[PDB]
This record gives C-alpha cells, sequence and structure tokens, in this order.
C-alpha cells in the first residue's frame, strides 16, 4: 500500500488548506494526452423510448 | 432547379425505395461474417451463455470453392459478316489490363457477397500509366466494391438484372482522416472542408472505433444526338469521328495532315458523367468520363420484383431462423449442464451427525455409518434415502434442436449446384464486357485491318497531346463467356488442344500438334521443339 505514496505526510487535525484560486480567471489547461476520454455508444436499439422511430 | 436539389431528390428517391432489401442484405453478411447473435446495444441484457454453433458457414464454404473451382470471363467473338479476326485486338487489350491481381480480387469479392447477402458489384476505372501502359498511355483497371447493397444505390426505375436501364447510380464513400486526405488530394477537393452524405453503415459491433467521412459518386447517363464529322481518308475510304472528340484539338490539324471534310450528320450515343456530392454541396459537376454505360457491373443471386420493388436473395436468408433457433436451443442446454445441483444424498443433520467425515468423499472406510436413535424421539424416523435427480434435457430441447437442424440443412441447398449463380455471373460478365469495349473505343487506340496490316491512324495537337482517331465502324464483335485466360497464347493454346482432343489420328492430327508446339512456350527443350515444328509446318506448306 505504501508502493502507491503521492504525498510526504497524511492530513494532521488542524492543517490550513490554502485555496489557490483568489481572482476570477480563465483557466488555461494542460494535460497528458490520455488523460481524458470520451466513451460514446449508440442508443439502444430496442430501447423504450425510440420505439416505432426507424 | 438546383442541381444538388435534383441529385439530392433521386438519391432520396432511391435510397428510400430500396430500404428493406438493403437492411436484409447487410443482416444477412453481418450474420454470415461476423456472428449469429444480433442485436447489439439491447439495453435489457444481462450475462448468459451465447454459443455459437454453426452449420451454414460450411454450406457457404463448400458453394464459395464451387464458385471458384469454374472461373468466367469476357470472350469478344467477330459479328455476323465481320472481318474473321474482328476481335482479336480487343481480346488481346482486355487480357493484357484484366490480367492483374485487382480484377480477380474483385470478381472474387463481387462473387462470396452474392452467395452470401445476394447482390455484390465492381467497377471499372481508368488511369494514366506510363511504364506499362495498356494502349495510349492509359489503363482500364477493374476496383472492387464491398457491401456493394448499402454502397451503391442504383437508379430506382431500373426493371433489369445488369442494371443497363439504370440512367444513374451513386457510390457511397467512407473514409478515416487519412483516407480523406488521399481521396482529396487525387480528385484536387479542399482536404479542409470535411465532408458528410448519408451513413451507409450501423454500429452494429461493438467496433472501437467507426468510420465518419462520407463522400458520394453520381454517375447519369445522357443520350442525345451530336454532330459528327464525315471525312476522307488520305489512304483510302471515309472515316466518321465525333465532333465532340475533336472538337477543338485537332479540328484544323485533321485538314493539316490531309483530311477533307464529306459531310456532317447527327448519330446519337451516350455520354456518362460523374460528380462528387456531400450532402451539402457539389464539389465536382459533370466530369465527363469514358464510355456509353455506368461503370459499375452488379451481380445478384436470387433476383426479382414483388410489387414495384426488388427483392434479391443469397443462400443464408432462409437459413437465419433455423441457426438462431439452434444457437438458442444449445445454449439453453449448456445453461442446463452448468447451472445445476448434482446427484448427491438428502440427510437430516442428525441422520449423520458424528460421521461428517465419511460421506466428504475419501476412500478410507469399508461402509457408512448413520445414526440410530434420539433421545426425545426414541429412534429415527424410517424412510427410504432420496438423491437429488441427475440434471436432463428436456425431450422438447432435443425435439427442437434435431427438427432446427434438420430445417436448415433441407432450405440451405442452393439449387439441386451452382448453375443459376454461374448463370448470373455470366450475365454480369457480359455487362461487363459491354462497357468494357465502349470504353476501349473512348480511350484506346483501336487499329483498323485491311486487306489490302494494321493501319493506325493519329494525330498529334500543338499542345503536344494526341487525341485517337477511332471509326465508327467500331462494333465488329460481341460479347461471350469462355473461360478465363491469362494470354492470347493461352487462348490458343487452349484451342488447339480442345480441337486436338477431338480430331482423329490422320493428317490434321500432325498439323495440330505441330501448331502446339510452335505456340508452346519458350526454354531450351522447349525451344528445339519449337524450332523443329515451325521448320516441318513451313517445309510442308
Amino acid at each position: 500500500q505504501r508502493a502507491y505514496a503521492n504525498v510526504n505526510t497524511s492530513l494532521a487535525d488542524a492543517m490550513a488548506v490554502n485555496i489557490l484560486n483568489v481572482k476570477d480567471a480563465r483557466t488555461n489547461v494542460f494535460w497528458a494526452d490520455d488523460a481524458i476520454r470520451i466513451v460514446s455508444q449508440p442508443i439502444p436499439a430496442n430501447h423504450e423510448l425510440f420505439a416505432g422511430m426507424k | 432547379e438546383n442541381r444538388l436539389e435534383s441529385i439530392l431528390s433521386r438519391f432520396d428517391a432511391d435510397w428510400t425505395a430500396s430500404d428493406e432489401a438493403r437492411r436484409e442484405a447487410k443482416n444477412d453478411l453481418f450474420f454470415s461474417r461476423v456472428s449469429q447473435w444480433d442485436d447489439w446495444l439491447s439495453q435489457y441484457t444481462t450475462l448468459q451463455y451465447r454459443g455459437q454453433f454453426d452449420v451454414v458457414r460450411p454450406v457457404v464454404r463448400k458453394l464459395v470453392s464451387e464458385m471458384r473451382q469454374n472461373p468466367i470471363d469476357v470472350l469478344y467473338r467477330p459479328k455476323d459478316g465481320a472481318r474473321p479476326d474482328a476481335a482479336d485486338v480487343l481480346m488481346g487489350m482486355y487480357r493484357t489490363d484484366m490480367r492483374h491481381n485487382t480484377a480477380k480480387i474483385a470478381v472474387n469479392i463481387a462473387v462470396r457477397e452474392q452467395i452470401e447477402a445476394g447482390v455484390g458489384a465492381w467497377r471499372l476505372v481508368t488511369d494514366y500509366e506510363d511504364q506499362s501502359p495498356t494502349s495510349n498511355n492509359q489503363v482500364i483497371r477493374r476496383e472492387p466494391i464491398h457491401s456493394a447493397c448499402s454502397h451503391v444505390i442504383w437508379d430506382s426505375n431500373s426493371k433489369l438484372m445488369d442494371k443497363s436501364d439504370a440512367r444513374h447510380c451513386t457510390v457511397i464513400h467512407s473514409m478515416s482522416q487519412n483516407g480523406w486526405e488521399d481521396f482529396a488530394e487525387k480528385y484536387d477537393l479542399d482536404a479542409d472542408d470535411i465532408p458528410s452524405f448519408q451513413n451507409p453503415n450501423d454500429w452494429v459491433f461493438p467496433w472501437l472505433t467507426q468510420d465518419t467521412i462520407q463522400i458520394a459518386e453520381f454517375y447519369e447517363v445522357v443520350e442525345k444526338k451530336e454532330t459528327a464529322f464525315i471525312y476522307q481518308d488520305p489512304v483510302t475510304g471515309e472515316p466518321v469521328s465525333y465532333f465532340k472528340r475533336d472538337i477543338k484539338d485537332v479540328i484544323d490539324d485533321l485538314a493539316d495532315s490531309g483530311f477533307i471534310k464529306i459531310a456532317e450528320r447527327q448519330i446519337k450515343r451516350r455520354r456518362v458523367y460523374k460528380s462528387i456530392i456531400t450532402c451539402t454541396a457539389v464539389l465536382k459537376d459533370k466530369q465527363l468520363i469514358a464510355g456509353e454505360h455506368i461503370p459499375i457491373v452488379p451481380v445478384f443471386g436470387e433476383w426479382g420484383f414483388v410489387e414495384d420493388k426488388e427483392v434479391y436473395e443469397g443462400v443464408v436468408r432462409l437459413t437465419k431462423d433455423g441457426q438462431r433457433l439452434r444457437n438458442m436451443i444449445m445454449s439453453f442446454n449448456a445453461d442446463i449442464v452448468a447451472r445445476t445441483p448434482k446427484k448427491k444424498p438428502f440427510f437430516w443433520p442428525e441422520q449423520i451427525a458424528g460421521f461428517e467425515h465419511m460421506y466428504d468423499g475419501n476412500d478410507d472406510y469399508p461402509y457408512y455409518l448413520l445414526n440410530r436413535t434420539d433421545e426425545n424421539s426414541g429412534d429415527l424416523p424410517t424412510q427410504p434415502l432420496a438423491y437429488y435427480e441427475n440434471p436432463e434435457v428436456p425431450q422438447a430441447n432435443a425435439y427442437m434442436l434435431e427438427a432446427a437442424t434438420s430445417a436448415v440443412k433441407e432450405v440451405a441447398t442452393l439449387g439441386v449446384e451452382t448453375y443459376v449463380f454461374q448463370d448470373n455471373l455470366a450475365t454480369a460478365m457480359r455487362r461487363d464486357g459491354e462497357i468494357y469495349q465502349s470504353i476501349v473505343n473512348d480511350i484506346y487506340d483501336v487499329p483498323r485491318n485491311v486487306t489490302i496490316l494494321m493501319a493506325e491512324v493519329v494525330d498529334l495537337a500543338t499542345g503536344e497531346k494526341q487525341v485517337l482517331n477511332d471509326i465508327r465502324g467500331r462494333y465488329e464483335c460481341y460479347t461471350d463467356v469462355g473461360p478465363s485466360f491469362q494470354s492470347m497464347k493461352q487462348q490458343n493454346r487452349a484451342e488447339i488442344l480442345e480441337l486436338l482432343g477431338k480430331t482423329p489420328q490422320g493428317t490434321p492430327e500432325y498439323q495440330l500438334l505441330l501448331l502446339q508446339y510452335f505456340t508452346l512456350l519458350d526454354g531450351k527443350g522447349v525451344e528445339m521443339m519449337r524450332d523443329y515444328a515451325n521448320k516441318q509446318l513451313i517445309q510442308m506448306g
């Protein structure tokens, strides 16, 4: 379980939470190309809706 | 009035008319090529055994092999009253540019789709070659059409099997991003403006990526009277050349070369125009292509009209009900075998309390002991032991499995033999020969034979381009169907062997044998025999 660690210490009682967005600002977004996925499927053929619809 | 509106009205009419047959053909292709368990993405679906126990596929394989063992090709033959060798040049050109792997593969694809779905098709196209051209620095090649049932939409008002009375036809192209880039490159289109058209496919399988880019090619045939120019050949006679084929290129180069116009008649012919269309605009308008016929050759299985509605069928459509029933019954029986309690004794816990280790399965004991007494009931009640009944396949399931398999075997018998399917393939090849002859007359350099040698009368324009000059006495041969060959030498060898097998042993037998040695291919020993045979024929006169 320790093999998956990603911080040094765990949350220790009254630790202050710093907010990092303090003014309105449009966001620039970076990522690694596989970090976002778009899972798509068709509407099932015999759905309750789309009953008599070709 | 809009060209796009007229084209789309025609396409919508044909697409709506051919709806049922296309859906059944797509279902038959999916049934015989992907999976007999249809209905992907049915919302109400849990995990249950769905096994595929096949009986139609061996039949389809047998039929396809039978059709493959008996190839059929075009065979041009001289007409009635024509010169006895009126078809040699055309046959040579056809064998030359139809010997490649692509033509064979296209015919095979069409035949396999004819066997399974009910309709296949292929196309004929003309390309420019500088290394090995058939004639006039051009080639004519045959190309495959996959899923013709959904990718080729024919003109609705066509009552003929080969679709020779169809005035138009649209072929749908589906491409990925790189496919679209190559398509736009080859047709000089805008690759930045992604195109769109009717999607002819269906997300029926869990294929993780499907195609997205669609174009259409709309072919139309216009039959009209156009002006022809009658000249006088500087060698002898008077030829007829179309005005539109030399409208600007060599209209005065003919005069410079020494052609004097005699008269001018109006002759009625057909022209084929192609348009590249998306669902929103027309990309290419009326690009004129070579030939008089639409370059698409369709192949059918069982074909007909029911009530102003065309229906076709293969070998798979009728067997689907029996196959699906058999798959379902076998799945039910597999579930019976898997999830059913086995045959074990029924015990009261007090009957074996204390001897629980004698029935676990070991073989350490010579018998089994049971408790006999209870303190509050004096003695244990006596009743014969019960065992859980063994799993059994119901008589209904067994009868239905046998009867469904029998029904499939009884209905999956194409013909008695593939005689009718080979005849439909022969019809398609005859139409293919007609189209090829027209295209050859349009673009290739067809020599005219004189009885006074082949005389190719052509000339070059001021832009160094050469315009072929084909006379109107061009349809000197008709189309038949014969064995498939790769070259005229092979065809001549086959003819000589056929004559030899029937001629009795006389003087023509010697003649034919020496002729065979003459026509034989070349090595060293066969070279010696061929030299000897030539010498013998010459010295016998």
